[PDB]
């Protein structure tokens, strides 16, 4: 995983110059001083890349060589099992309208209705999370 | 076949990432408005009570500790250390959300409120949503708990506990960095 | 039953699986006249009677197109 | 429960009233919920009135030969099933609704119909609390009463027949696990689990429905 | 100015545009063949269909014609 | 070991994975899509009715005619149930065969009535008519068994 | 010796083949053809309004329409074309493509991606559902400026159901954007490296960091604005510096955005020309070094829509800009020399392509003269504005998401779509766009500002709007060739019983069945560049590709 590593600290370089180079020629030659939004917007933007990319130069550090990252590989390289994919399941939708019910409530303001929309998100959560853990019925 | 690197671990990560982002919106909003009060910008009815927001930092650093001695548990394939640290971890966050709602009764009680002022409006909605992501951190608690009480323990479970885990870390240096800013800096 | 195709519904032989499609046309077409007649001793206003036309005519239409393509041999 | 939401939770305050009298009135309405939907079809009915010699047909009689005529039409639905369908035989097993699709249909249509009549008599509850117009909320109801039901019918006839189709793929294949595999020449299979026996190239061998619920987690 | 003029011109330049342009491209060929003629050969590779409904080398019978 | 026409190629399976022009089909049937269609409703609900494969053919029998249909009759999926209809335009025959299971449900009594009605429709020049003739005189004679 | 087919293929499907599998699904073809449908609908919803306003903006004098019924409109009609169209036809293709063209059997989290689907659905519905509440829509602009969103004034329901739909659906696109990241990140062929994946799935990875970028920072304004208006929280007040701080705020956002739907669509053209040029892409890995820096830039230049408040740094954001024009410049080359010296034939793909980059090149023309602040001073505000960014969005998005629609038809359904009533379509959206939005500069640059429901005779302009407006009808009827057309071959229409219809394609999408199986590959072949399915066809080619790629 070493582009996906480079890619990232390279958008983390850009946007650290970026950063700096904003907040001091703001603090300098502006209006009010610095401008406080677009240097706290700049500088945790380089924050979101520079951990995305130390999370992949960490992962990347400790790692052999995949068949996908290497060149010359056969097909025969990347024979076995994969993980685990979810098929069919009816949650997702129910995690939406709980989560809508909340939103129309935050809206128009009524109190009972944020209060039941977040029950449901909890009970469609908790729905969702649970699917493939349960077990046969004890009896 | 296998990828080694972690899937679940990754999408939790990039995730955070943007929590960073709006949380990055939360300290435009907090910052602007302070270069604009002059002077005290605090205002008058407005005091801070340092001997009430030092302990639960305190407390939710040391929450950090025990999360990660439960993940610890989590990586050597027993559930019963796992779900001991874990309980602590819960009831220690607990006891950071009530010292802040306490704290947050006794500051409206003779003082700031959201309509009051700006400092209060700014107050408020940067340390309330802040309390929402460890509410719902302790819900995570709840529901990782019970997903391993409810069948056998594998590789999956122990990667759920783990990106819990770094979730609460991400929690809790927001927490220390918000403390920092306002507390101690002014 | 009177009649279905297992390879249309699979339960056909475990419960009620068919219903003559006059009965359907014909309530339609019934509807479709409610919600015309709808409008008699029109209160001020006429906002309403344009969502009535367009909801009786888009029925008509609806059956008007499954009673031609059953004709016509496209359907069944 | 019925203690404790008898304790909790308030209900008929009777004295935020007053004691009736012909004179004053609120804009409170909405009998208790299971006589709504006879106040909601008293709202929303159109008023239809008859004049001939020295004589008067009012408006709320529609409501009272709907009300008599749903009263008349539900003790008689298993007599009118059975002459529909030609089925005198003696039954001690029950039917999984999936596999009804038409009187699912007929039943989730009438559910319908009695949840327009039910919203309908909320109207000004419901105008004021979701900024709604109150002529809105009117024809709304006016108009859903005729467009909702035969919409919820459709619905639920193809819903059930895929209910069944879903049914019977688990039947024919085997339960999917959600395992992937790549097979060495590069195709992925999905890892099916047979509920029966299989052949000798190793396919399971298809089964026969039987009214039974079949299993479709690997969990369960 | 000239509201007949306008309206004219707003209703009935789409409605010319859309027809010119249709006879000028509905009316081509596509690329499906031509219907064949029983008068001509038949050129076309063996042709062979069946039915897929029924689902899980002794001949019973048979029957000529000459039209 | 085969041709492989130009796009096509022999894949780590058996499967051939061919390539198009930018503008041509890929089919070439030379009858309409309206006479497809009918044809292949014809040819499916007759089937599903009768509880037998019902199959088309419409290239040469440059040889004993039955035998040759008899030869063809070997490459439809299931051949002991199934009913095939051959037709050569260029030798103006008709041929119609038969199955081991499909025998003694009503086919005796609607071979010649299929291989009627296709002779007189193909006496106007409506070859894929007179097919949909044929099959739905012949599907509507069997009967499942 | 013989095969058994049939005569025509299936038209449609059992009886209850398709309303349980659409609550229940989850695989990326299907969700990806939700998408399309869906974000189609909101399109024609959106050009229905587009067509009100131009009816009124004929004829001077409000004729049928009010002042705030004027202002809803073209609040909700900027609403719906930005955030419930484009945005998620963006995934819509991602679903539909991206997998096959990494070489991977699913997406990462395939529950998440149906979660964002339906949250998406909802979050439109419930910012829709505002013209029920008597007060009407919102009315503001879609930029929802500083004072004029609060309680005092816009005091209706319809601007608080439209901050929680937006919410809603920058949570759905968010969720989208963590899946496709981490796709791209884990599931790949095992020859596949990150320099053989096709320019399609780089400019989604990067369009996905970019949406990771920008949509939380309108969420936390967002939540702001409903505190000040259902709490009195004094955040955007003009007594601090609440006015400047939500267009800092919201144009941060904003920009991201307006580059979330140019890079994907940008793919797919690089994506459709090499197949029907019989050539390879021209500058590859520069293609992709220009994705990079247009995705780094476009996070620095955020202000220059904010000239003419007299509070911004003007050549900072001025030199950004200036220098955000260069690297699609370079893709401007890069597309032009893969076109040249090949073998053209002009299908409905190529087609529309073409005429996509005629209208993006005259768009981004007006743009980098709009990127002078001496001349925004002037042109700001006015229709010179409109005309550029519709000659940027429709030459990308419309012209782009039709090319794509043309060309992957035959991989999600396994027919052909007619190709005379594509060009009959193509033809009647070229004369209809460049009739309605070519005499929109001239209308600006005479004193004409956006926004005015109504003005006086004694004006000018009043030639040219009737001449936008039967250009604005010409455009509303083009829509029935593609509807007609879609609606005729999705069921009938040309069987396609081969891999790759459109012959000479690459990318590895074209080397499986027509529609693809569940779990979308029965084998693969050998990667060896980003040409696999070609060398896989034209094995006699591969030395002749390796020789003569370095000539120039
Ligand atoms: C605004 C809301 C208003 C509130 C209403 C009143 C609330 C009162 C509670 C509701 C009913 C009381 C339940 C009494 C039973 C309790 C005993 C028990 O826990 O046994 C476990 C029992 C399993 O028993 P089992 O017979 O062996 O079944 C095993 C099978 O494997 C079963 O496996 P399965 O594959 O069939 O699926 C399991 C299924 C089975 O769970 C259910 O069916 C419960 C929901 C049924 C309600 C009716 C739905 C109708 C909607 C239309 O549950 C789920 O699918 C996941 C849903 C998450 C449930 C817990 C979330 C609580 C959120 C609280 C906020 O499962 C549960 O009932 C758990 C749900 C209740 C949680 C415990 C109480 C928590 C209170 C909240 C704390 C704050
Ligand atoms: C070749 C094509 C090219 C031709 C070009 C045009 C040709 C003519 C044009 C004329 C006008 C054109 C306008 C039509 C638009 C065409 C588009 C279209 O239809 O969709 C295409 C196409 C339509 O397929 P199709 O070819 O028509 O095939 C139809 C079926 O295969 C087969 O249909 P079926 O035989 O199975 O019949 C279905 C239907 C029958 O079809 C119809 O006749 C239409 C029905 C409409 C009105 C019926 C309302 C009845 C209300 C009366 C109330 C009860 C009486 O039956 C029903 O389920 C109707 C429900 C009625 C319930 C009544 C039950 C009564 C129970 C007893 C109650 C008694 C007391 C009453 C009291 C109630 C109070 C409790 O759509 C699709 O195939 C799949 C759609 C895929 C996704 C689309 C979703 C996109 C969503 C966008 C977001
Ligand atoms: C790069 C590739 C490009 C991709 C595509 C390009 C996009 C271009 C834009 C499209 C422009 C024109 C569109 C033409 C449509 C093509 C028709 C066709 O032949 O394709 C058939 C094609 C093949 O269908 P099939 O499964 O093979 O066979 C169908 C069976 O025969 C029958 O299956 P079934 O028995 O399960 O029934 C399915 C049901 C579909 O059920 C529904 O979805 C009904 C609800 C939708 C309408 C609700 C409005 C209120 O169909 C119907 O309801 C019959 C038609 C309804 C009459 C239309 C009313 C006329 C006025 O269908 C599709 O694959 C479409 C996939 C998804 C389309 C719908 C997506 C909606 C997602 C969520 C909807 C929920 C919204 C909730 C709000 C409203 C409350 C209910
Ligand atoms: C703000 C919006 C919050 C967004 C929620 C966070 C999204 C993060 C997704 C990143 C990775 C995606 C993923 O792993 O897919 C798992 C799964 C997707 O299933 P899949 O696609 O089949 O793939 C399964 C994997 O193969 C493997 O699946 P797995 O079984 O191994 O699952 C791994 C792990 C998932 O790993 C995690 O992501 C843990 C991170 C916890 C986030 C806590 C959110 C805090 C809320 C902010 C408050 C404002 O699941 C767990 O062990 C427990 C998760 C507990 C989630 C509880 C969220 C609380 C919601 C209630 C709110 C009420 C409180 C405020 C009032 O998605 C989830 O479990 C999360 C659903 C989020 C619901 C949206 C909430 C509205
Ligand atoms: C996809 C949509 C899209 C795209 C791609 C662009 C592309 C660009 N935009 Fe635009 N813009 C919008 C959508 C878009 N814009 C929207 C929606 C608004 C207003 C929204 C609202 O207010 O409601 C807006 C407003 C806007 C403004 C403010 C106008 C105003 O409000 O007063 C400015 C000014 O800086 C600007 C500049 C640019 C520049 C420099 C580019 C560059 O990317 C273009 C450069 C590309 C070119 C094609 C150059 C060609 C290159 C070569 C071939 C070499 C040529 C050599 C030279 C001439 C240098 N845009
Ligand atoms: C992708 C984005 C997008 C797209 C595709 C469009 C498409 C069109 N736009 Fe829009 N427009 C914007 C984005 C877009 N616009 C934005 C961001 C603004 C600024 C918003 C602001 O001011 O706040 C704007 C503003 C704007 C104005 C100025 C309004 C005002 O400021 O006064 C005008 C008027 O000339 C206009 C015209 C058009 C026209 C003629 C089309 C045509 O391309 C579309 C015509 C299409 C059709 C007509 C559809 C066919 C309709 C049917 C067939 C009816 C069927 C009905 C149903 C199915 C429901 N647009
Ligand atoms: C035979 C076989 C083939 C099928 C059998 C089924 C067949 C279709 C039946 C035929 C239909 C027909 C016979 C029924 C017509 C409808 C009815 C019975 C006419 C009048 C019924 C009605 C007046 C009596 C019901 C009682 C009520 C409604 C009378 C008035 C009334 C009273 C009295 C209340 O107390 C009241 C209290 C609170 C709210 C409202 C009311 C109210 O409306
Ligand atoms: C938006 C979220 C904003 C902040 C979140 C953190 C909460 C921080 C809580 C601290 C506030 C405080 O203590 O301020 C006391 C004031 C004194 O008001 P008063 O004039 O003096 O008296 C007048 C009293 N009747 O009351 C208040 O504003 C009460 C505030 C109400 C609690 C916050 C609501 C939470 C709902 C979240 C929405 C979720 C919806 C999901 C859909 C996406
Ligand atoms: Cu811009
Ligand atoms: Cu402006």
């Amino acid at each position: 995983m070493h582009i996906e590593a480079r890619l990232f600290e390279i958008l983390t370089a850009f946007f650290a110059l970026a950063a700096v180079v904003y907040a001091v020629l703001t603090a300098m030659f502006a209006t009010g001083g610095v401008e406080w939004a677009g240097t706290t917007a700049l500088v945790l933007t380089t924050g979101l890349t520079l951990i995305t990319g130390t999370f992949f130069r960490f992962v990347a550090r400790r790692l052999d060589t995949r068949p996908e990252d290497y060149e010359d590989a056969e097909i025969s390289d990347g024979a076995g099992e994969l993980g685990f994919f979810a098929p069919h399941s009816w949650w997702p939708i129910l995690i939406s309208l709980s989560f809508s019910t909340a939103a129309v409530g935050a809206a128009l303001w009524l109190p009972w209705l944020i209060a039941a929309g977040v029950a449901f998100v909890i009970t469609s959560v908790c729905g969702l999370v649970f699917e493939y853990y349960w077990g046969p019925e004890k009896h | 076949s296998l990828n080694r690197p972690n899937m679940v671990s990754v999408g939790t990560i990039v995730w955070l990432s943007s929590e960073l982002m709006f949380f990055a919106g939360l300290f435009a909003m907090y910052f602007t408005a302070r270069a604009q009060a002059g002077g005290a910008w605090p205002p008058e009815p407005t005091e801070l009570n340092l001997a009430l927001a030092v302990p639960v930092t305190l407390v939710l650093i040391a929450s950090s500790f025990t999360c990660q001695m439960g993940v610890f548990a989590a990586e050597r394939g027993d559930v019963f250390g796992l779900r001991r640290w874990y309980v602590i971890t819960f009831l220690m966050g607990l006891f950071f959300v009530l010292g802040q709602g306490y704290e947050y009764i006794h500051l409206v009680e003779h003082g700031t409120t959201i309509p009051g002022s700006a400092y209060g409006s700014v107050f408020y909605l940067a340390t309330g949503f802040h309390g929402l992501h460890v509410i719902g951190g302790l819900v995570a608690f709840v529901l990782l708990l019970a997903r391993t009480k409810m069948s056998k323990f594998t590789p999956a479970q122990a990667t759920a506990a783990i990106v819990v885990s770094y979730y609460w870390h991400f929690v809790d240096i927001v927490w220390i960095a918000l403390f920092a800013t306002i507390y101690f800096v002014r | 039953h009177t009649g279905v195709d297992v390879e249309d519904v699979p339960s056909a032989e475990w419960g009620w699986s068919h219903m003559p499609i006059g009965v359907m046309h014909i309530g339609g077409l019934l509807s479709a006249a409610f919600l015309l007649v709808m409008m008699r001793g029109n209160h001020v206003g006429h906002v309403e009677d344009w969502f009535l036309i367009g909801f009786a005519a888009v029925i008509v239409a609806l059956v008007g197109r499954n009673w031609w393509l059953r004709r016509r041999g496209w359907i069944r | 429960v019925l203690g404790l939401m008898g304790g909790l939770l308030q209900i008929n305050p009777i004295w935020n009233l007053g004691p009736y009298k012909p004179s004053q009135v609120s804009a409170g309405s909405q009998p208790d919920f299971y006589m709504m939907w006879t106040e909601g079809l008293a709202r929303i009915w159109p008023p239809w009135e008859f004049y001939f010699w020295h004589h008067t047909i009012p408006a709320p009689v529609w409501v009272a030969v709907i009300m008599g005529l749903v009263f008349v039409l539900l003790p008689a639905y298993p007599f009118l099933e059975k002459r529909f369908t030609g089925d005198y035989a003696h039954h001690n097993l029950l039917q999984r609704p999936r596999d009804v699709p038409v009187r699912t249909a007929i039943g989730a249509m009438a559910i319908a119909f009695y949840m327009v009549l039910t919203l309908a008599a909320m109207n000004d509850i419901i105008a004021l609390k979701f900024h709604i117009s109150l002529n809105a909320t009117t024809w709304i109801g006016r108009i859903g009463m005729v467009i909702l039901p035969p919409f919820v019918y459709f619905i639920t006839y193809r819903w059930c027949i895929g209910l069944q189709r879903s049914d019977r793929s688990v039947l024919e294949h085997g339960v999917e696990t959600g395992i992937i595999k790549r097979l060495p020449h590069g195709a992925y299979i999905e890892l099916h689990q047979p509920l029966g026996p299989v052949d000798e190239h190793g396919h399971p061998i298809p089964l026969q429905y039987q009214g039974a619920p079949l299993p479709k987690r690997m969990n369960k | 100015m000239s509201t007949a003029l306008t309206h004219g011109l707003i209703g009935g330049v789409p409605l010319v545009l859309f027809a010119v342009l249709a006879l000028i491209f509905l009316t081509r060929k596509g690329p499906h063949p031509d219907t064949y003629k029983m008068s001509d050969p038949w050129t076309h590779a063996p042709i062979l269909w069946a039915a897929e409904e029924p689902r899980e080398v002794v001949i019973g019978g048979g029957a000529s014609g000459k039209w | 070991e085969l041709d492989l026409p130009y796009g096509s190629a022999l894949t780590s399976s058996g499967r051939i994975s061919a390539v198009t022009e930018p503008g041509e089909l890929s089919v070439h049937y030379p009858f309409p899509t309206m006479d497809l269609v009918v044809l292949d409703d014809a040819l499916k609900y007759g089937s599903r009715a009768a509880k037998a494969r019902f199959a088309v053919y419409i290239g040469p029998l440059g040889a004993d005619t039955a035998a040759t249909a008899r030869e063809i009759l070997a490459n439809v999926p299931t051949p002991e149930n199934a009913v095939l209809l051959a037709v050569s335009p260029d030798q103006r025959a008709i041929e119609v065969v038969y199955g081991a299971d499909v025998k003694g449900r009503g086919i005796e009594s609607a071979a010649p009535l299929g291989v009627s009605a296709a002779a007189a429709s193909f006496k106007e020049g409506n070859l894929i008519d007179g097919l949909i003739s044929a099959v739905r005189v012949m599907s509507a004679g069997v009967s499942p068994a | 010796e013989l095969e058994a087919r049939r005569p025509f293929p299936e038209r449609m499907g059992p009886k209850g083949n398709l309303i349980y599998k659409l609550i229940t699904t989850t695989d990326h073809k299907l969700i990806g053809i939700m998408y399309c449908v869906v974000c189609f609908a909101f399109f024609l919803v959106g050009g229905l309004m587009a067509l009100f306003m131009r009816t009124e903006l004929a004829m001077p004098g409000l004729q049928f329409l009010s002042n705030e019924q004027f202002n809803q409109l073209f609040t909700m009609h900027g609403t719906v074309m930005l955030l419930f169209y484009a945005t998620p036809i963006v995934f819509g293709f991602a679903n539909l493509v991206l997998p096959l063209q990494i070489g991977a059997p699913d997406v990462a989290f395939p529950r998440l991606n149906a979660l964002s689907f339906w949250l998406f659905l909802f979050g439109a519905l419930i910012a829709i559902a505002g013209f029920i509440t008597p007060g009407g829509a919102a009315d503001f602009g879609w930029t929802a400026y500083s004072p004029l969103t609060d309680a005092i004034h816009s005091p209706g329901a319809g601007g608080d159901l439209w901050i929680m739909g937006l919410a809603v659906g920058g949570l759905g696109t968010i969720l989208g954007g963590v899946n496709m990241i981490t796709t791209v990140v884990c599931m790949r062929a095992p020859g596949m490296t990150m320099f053989r994946m096709p320019i399609f799935t780089w400019n989604i990875l990067v369009t996905s960091i970019l949406v990771l970028i920008a949509f939380p920072i309108l969420t936390a304004a967002l939540f702001g604005l409903a505190a000040d208006r259902h709490l009195g929280a004094h955040i955007y007040d003009p007594a601090n510096g609440g006015v400047l701080l939500w267009q800092h705020l919201f144009w941060f956002f904003g920009h991201p955005e307006v580059y979330i739907i140019a890079l994907p669509f940008f793919g797919i053209v690089s994506e459709i020309f090499p197949v029907f040029s019989r050539k390879p892409i021209f500058g590859y890995t520069t293609l992709i070094y220009a994705t990079l820096a247009i995705a780094a830039l476009s996070v620095a230049v955020w202000a220059h829509h904010m000239y003419a408040t007299g509070a911004v740094l003007l050549p900072f954001f001025s030199f950004m800009t200036f220098l955000i024009a260069v690297p699609t410049g370079i893709k401007f080359f890069n597309w032009i020399g893969t076109m040249w010296k090949g073998q053209l034939t002009f299908e409905t793909p190529m087609l529309f392509s073409v005429g996509f980059l005629i209208t993006f090149l005259l768009g981004g023309l007006s743009g980098v003269l709009l990127a002078s602040p001496p001349l925004d001073f002037h042109v700001t505000d006015s229709y010179f504005v409109i005309a550029h960014f519709h000659y940027v969005l429709f030459g990308t998005i419309v012209f782009a998401t039709y090319a794509g629609i043309y060309f992957w038809f035959p991989k999600m359904t396994g027919r052909l779509l007619d190709e005379r009533l594509g060009k009959l379509h193509f033809w009647l959206t070229f004369i209809g766009f460049h009739t309605t939005f070519l005499v929109q500069h001239w209308l600006g640059d005479e004193g004409m500002p956006r926004r005015y429901a109504d003005y006086l005779p004694t004006d000018g302009f009043t030639t040219l709007n009737v001449i936008s407006t039967v250009g604005a009808f010409i455009l509303g009827v083009s829509m029935l060739p593609f509807v007609w057309n879609v609606f005729k071959s999705w069921r009938y229409g040309e069987p396609v019983t081969v891999d790759d219809p459109w012959g000479y394609g690459n990318s590895l999408e074209w080397a499986t069945s027509c529609p693809p199986p569940r779990h979308n590959f029965t084998e693969l072949p050998r990667i060896r560049s980003e040409r696999p399915a070609f060398e896989l066809h034209y094995p006699h080619m591969v030395e002749r590709m390796r020789a003569e790629a370095h000539v120039g």
